[PDB]
């Protein structure tokens, strides 16, 4: 009748009801996305509100079982997941306004359009900028968005920041950015605690270690874009923001077509082989299944194949379709896809199935801890499945890539450049954005200066200068869905570092030699068991320890990043010895 | 407590987790039995068996 | 691990004391076998016996 | 992945490699001291450098396993033993100069002389009562050696202090206390300042009866030198028969309480018996085995050389116990049929017996609990063998020999000149060195503070105070070199505390020098178990277990000399008691 025993009884009851109630919600959500009906909306709304009320009531009851009196540790951790007040401390009018402003910011972002020289930014205008060859159109697009939508999001963004900070104080944190940093804290461990401040410091020190690859990559990208538009871009100055081809600044995938090392060199693309071989999209999914069995991970359940809906709904069911992996509870695992016979769908299939390998292993833990070690692990492990899907060893052994293919170092460079530009080019962006959001929530920077600070950070950290000056009314970061919405960007950076550290840990278990991008994880059942040992732990074990058992380090290292792109880093250095390295932050189209 | 061999306990009395006397359901008072959710979509370990 | 009755082991595989593989000897890479060094002046518990 | 598991694997490897290299070093050193030749010097230097090179590499590796994460205190202490950087922390140019200085200081010590230095300077002073001859020899030697020793001593002190600071100690005196303080344990920690104060308090508690000895001796010097000795002021140091001031023992022939009462001895019996070096040690072995201490094995007996081999294979005739490892234990000595050699055989056997007991532990712990316990255990068995009851029990003392209290007083005075006379001097020297390393005294005042504290603490002063140009303290072998003198004072008390427990086990009623602690097998076995502790259990607990206190125990020393202090009390009624610091022999 003490706190630990009553806590044990309480959580077991919660886990049973939680499995049934979340399942009802997850079913309603799946069925709705599969078939859009008025009834499915009511099922989503009823299951969601009942489940939410359930969670709020159980959190309130959780509060009567103090964490500091419990010696069991497992229930302690489950209570820590449940104890956070959330909206229960925040004043009712502030909570109502916070939910209203979040819904409003999402609505404006997704419904506000940029009128052509009207079009929605996501994906329309971004696709046009990515495919357009006229930098003046990209420049116009950036100014037009700020004029048409940025003015709608700014005053609400400022209020949103204040309301989230108020909630953060209600939750006993300095600001909402700190609240997000708190997702990475652990306690009750043998020297594995990381503080929020340490998480920030670790990111900045890691960037100092990353910088040589970023600068050599950037110097290459900047010089190539300069050669593409030599009458506008300075040979010394940094690149203009509109040239990125991504209004958000997150994806540098839209510069690749201008920075191609050799116009005549292909990237690996096995779409033609699948079509010529008449393979079904569900067969490339079955081949991914064979890969997972070969690694040494559990085989896929029949329930997945029967419950999953892998093909596009087409014109039969009104539907919303995108790749995503679902865990509905009680052993019900499924994937929603718009599958196509193409290499992009294959790598996505590996990403989403890997997410189910994890949900299948997470099922060993109680529902409330039935999650990954941290926020960034799910995508990072899906990316681990993607990296092994991308290497030519995997594709050649399956038969997607021609049996007569031989490595061509310049082709490997073209692949590595495209991959580094997407994966690495985004890293300092993600960092300056998370850090900007953190300073914005903290309140250290006045609201009007925030736009200056964003412009300065783009120039100082990534070598990106806004081609057009903007006032306080316009808001540049709000062009990204996740900035207007409630989203922490620390996890994308963290996911990628986990991703490269994993590729190295599994490469070492696999006992492969050569560049880390050459190294695969197919077969290599030592790597399978090594990975299986963490998958089964998920959120229940400290995430720092959960990774430590695999990677062999107290924290994450950059080294696997350089190993993956080692031939690219070497090539970039060889060209950069002649080109200008670094960038001037004084040059600006504005100036 | 645990059952004896072949014992069939069919009691429906509410179990109280704490010391506070409790009648009916409540914050720390729970019905001893729970239902199983059986659906054609649940996984192999969750499906009903005869 | 420890040996079973009448089990003989002739392996010299290097033991890695950390969480990573290791090629050869190192700060925490321990070769499982050590040599003997016998001298006529050693004590009763240190002298070689057949 | 756990620090403790990795530390254990590391230490087990270390202990094996360390034991084999230890044997190689100790054997090569044995061969050189046993047989003096260039070939053994070559093996001595190569093996010593190899062993030290091994330890520096193992210290570097030991530093990768933090001590606070270790739950096994044995492992934690072994790591502590290796993590200390020692000579590896000091910058290369400071180390090069430090080693040059140590070798130069040793060279200067041997180079200087009384216008050869050893043993003749002490023979000249000890064997002559001419005030002026002892004075001449004192001034003549220091005038030659201290001029070159001072600059090097001062630089040595500064460089060692830099080394200590680099190792997270306040100074090198603090470094030494760091080596004497207990570590590797939880809840028994002592502060270095506390060890220093505990020694100072112990000194102050013993001093009041030492003043009674000092008044007695001063009166005897008055009888020898009526025109030169003040009854109130300080006594001349050159009249002690020891240029270094360490001992008052060469005054014994002047200070004998009862001239008609010869000391108790059996030498005549060893001479008629003609005990050789090996039988002196084997009879001592019979005593040690009966006491309960471990038997010396046949390997030791065949490997040791307890005799002078002659000029063809000349030995270094300095009685020492050697621990070579892997069961190879040896004693190198050049034994004569004398009482000093009988007691020396007991001192070195007990010393090596400590080594024998500690060899059962891991290599890093195959060290004694305290440097002072090896000598204290030797000294205890030496004192026990010296006890008249022992000499009677073995049968060498004449069957009709009759002991009395006055003969014991003569014995105790010799013991007092050895212990009571030396303790305030050695204590003073250690405190003086602590002030020079600590940096409390400016370098140009190091000799002035010596003079001042020599007047207050010891009461025997230089016949003429030396000039700031000369460093007289550094003329002493153990001052010129790297040596802590805290271990001599504390070793005496370590011996008295152990002697107290052994006497209590004997359960004899009387003074500590009278009780016979021979046989009493359980007491020897308990001391052996204390020896086995090595560094595994701190020396402070061994002492607490013998006297029931963490503090040093004043009582057994004063109880040992109590019949002598009573004699001194009867003589003190006529003498002036206390040392004035205003008058010196010069003034
Ligand atoms: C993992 O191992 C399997 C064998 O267990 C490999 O499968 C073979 O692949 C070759 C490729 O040319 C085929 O010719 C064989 O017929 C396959 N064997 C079977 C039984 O299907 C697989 O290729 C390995 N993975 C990789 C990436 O090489
Ligand atoms: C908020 O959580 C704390 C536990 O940290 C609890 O004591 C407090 O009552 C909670 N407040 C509300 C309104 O739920
Ligand atoms: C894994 O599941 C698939 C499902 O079709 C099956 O064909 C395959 O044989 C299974 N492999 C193993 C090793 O169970
Ligand atoms: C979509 O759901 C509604 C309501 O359940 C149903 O009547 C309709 O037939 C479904 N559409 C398809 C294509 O199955
Ligand atoms: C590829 O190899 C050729 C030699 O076969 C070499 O000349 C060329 O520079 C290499 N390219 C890269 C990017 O390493
Ligand atoms: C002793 O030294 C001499 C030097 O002439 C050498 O020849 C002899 O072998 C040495 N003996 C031993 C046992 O080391
Ligand atoms: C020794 O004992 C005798 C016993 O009568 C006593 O007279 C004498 O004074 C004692 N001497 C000393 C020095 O205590």
């Amino acid at each position: 009748s003490t706190i630990e025993e009553q806590a044990k009884t309480f959580l077991d009851k919660f886990n049973h009801e939680a499995e049934d109630l979340f399942y009802q919600s997850s079913l309603a959500s799946w069925n709705y996305n599969t078939n859009i009906t008025e009834e499915n909306v009511q099922n989503m709304n009823n299951a969601g509100d009942k489940w939410s009320a359930f969670l709020k009531e159980q959190s309130t009851l959780a509060q009567m079982y103090p964490l500091q009196e419990i010696q069991n540790l497992t229930v302690k951790l489950q209570l820590q997941a449940l104890q956070q007040n959330g909206s229960s401390v925040l004043s009712e009018d502030k909570s109502k306004r916070l939910n209203t402003i979040l819904n409003t910011m999402s609505t404006i972002y997704s419904t506000g359009k940029v009128c052509n020289p009207c079009l929605l930014l996501e994906p329309g205008l971004n696709e046009i900028m990515a495919n357009s060859l006229d930098y003046n159109e990209r420049l116009w697009a950036w100014e037009s968005w700020r004029s048409e939508v940025g003015k709608q999001l700014r005053p609400l963004y400022e209020e949103y920041v204040v309301l989230k900070n108020e909630m953060a104080r209600a939750n006993h944190y300095e600001d909402y950015g700190d609240y997000w940093r708190g997702d990475y804290e652990v306690n009750g461990v043998d020297g594995y605690d990381y503080s929020r401040g340490q998480l920030i410091e670790d990111v900045e020190h890691t960037f100092e270690e990353i910088k040589p690859l970023y600068e050599h990559l950037h110097a290459y990208v900047r010089a190539k874009l300069m050669n593409a538009y030599p009458s506008y871009i300075s040979p010394i100055g940094c690149l203009p923001a509109h040239l990125l081809g991504d209004m958000w600044g997150r994806f540098w995938t839209n510069l690749y077509s201008l920075t191609v090392p050799f116009g005549q060199k292909p990237n690996i693309d096995v779409t033609d082989a699948m079509v010529d071989q008449a393979w079904d999209a569900q067969r490339i999914f079955k081949e991914a299944e064979k890969f997972f069995v070969s690694v040494g991970l559990p085989n896929m359940t029949q329930g997945f194949w029967e419950n999953s809906m892998l093909t596009d709904p087409g014109n039969v069911q009104k539907a919303v379709c995108h790749p995503t992996a679902w865990d509905l509870g009680k052993g019900d695992f499924r994937i929603l896809m718009c599958t196509k016979v193409t290499m992009d769908d294959f790598l996505t299939a590996h990403h989403e199935m890997g997410h189910i390998q994890y949900d299948m292993a997470y099922a060993a833990q109680p529902f409330l801890l039935r999650n990954g070690a941290n926020e960034g692990f799910h995508e990072a492990v899906g990316e681990i499945m993607s990296l092994s899907a991308a290497t030519p060893k995997h594709l050649k052994s399956i038969g997607l890539l021609s049996p007569d293919f031989q490595e061509d170092n310049e082709t490997e460079i073209n692949f590595l450049l495209k991959q580094a530009l997407t994966i690495v080019g985004t890293l300092p962006f993600t960092y300056m954005l998370e850090k900007w959001r953190w300073m914005v929530f903290k309140g250290e920077i006045p609201k009007d200066q925030w736009m200056k600070k964003w412009w300065e950070m783009k120039r100082e950290i990534v070598g990106v200068v806004e081609p057009v000056p903007h006032d306080e009314t316009y808001c540049d970061p709000a062009s990204l869905f996740h900035v207007s919405n409630d989203y922490s960007f620390i996890r994308y950076y963290t996911r990628t570092l986990y991703q490269f550290q994993f590729q190295e840990a599994l490469c070492q278990a696999a006992k492969h030699e050569g560049p880390l991008h050459k190294c695969d994880i197919s077969n290599s059942t030592e790597a399978g068991q090594k990975l299986f040992n963490m998958l089964r732990l998920g959120k229940s074990e400290p995430w720092t320890l959960a990774l430590e058992n695999v990677v062999g380090a107290k924290n994450m290292n950059v080294r696997p990043l350089l190993n993956y792109f080692e031939p690219l880093f070497t090539w970039l250095k060889d060209q950069n010895k002649n080109s200008f390295v670094g960038w001037s932050t004084d040059w600006s189209p504005y100036a | 407590s645990k059952l004896k061999p072949f014992e069939r306990d069919i009691s429906t009395e509410i179990y109280q987790a704490g010391n506070k006397p409790c009648k009916g359901k409540g914050p720390n008072c729970y019905f001893p039995l729970e239902s199983y959710g059986f659906r054609p979509t649940y996984g192999v370990g969750h499906q009903p068996y005869r």
